[PDB]
């Protein structure tokens, strides 16, 4: 039995979201380029 | 993408987290004479 | 006749600006890459 302490700044999570979103796109498109290059 | 304004606690939530507010307690306490008493009346026998 | 309530965190707008900037550059560069590849 314990109480959970919540941080006052959600921004880190939002930052995570942003860093995920962008990277996913590039980590896809750049990858495609590599494949399209190799072929 | 659209980032909506998000916050865990608002200013009002943080200010309401306090158990006692000096300003509100003083505002209520200093109306006691205006509420439960007649300040203006003067009685002279 | 009403009062405007303002949020205490501008970080949403800063995140918007950063994401928009990165998005614009990435979309320009990869679009250029696609056009060049087609040519």
């Amino acid at each position: 039995v314990e109480r959970i302490k919540t941080t006052s700044s959600i921004e880190f999570a939002r930052l995570q979201f942003t860093y995920n979103h962008i990277q996913r796109h590039v980590n896809d498109m750049l990858g495609r380029i590599a494949v399209a290059w190799c072929e | 993408h659209e980032f909506v304004p998000l916050e865990v606690y608002t200013r009002h939530e943080i200010k309401d987290s306090g158990l006692l507010d000096y300003t509100e307690v003083q505002r209520r306490n200093q109306l006691h004479d205006l509420r439960f008493a007649d300040i203006d009346t003067v009685i002279r026998a």
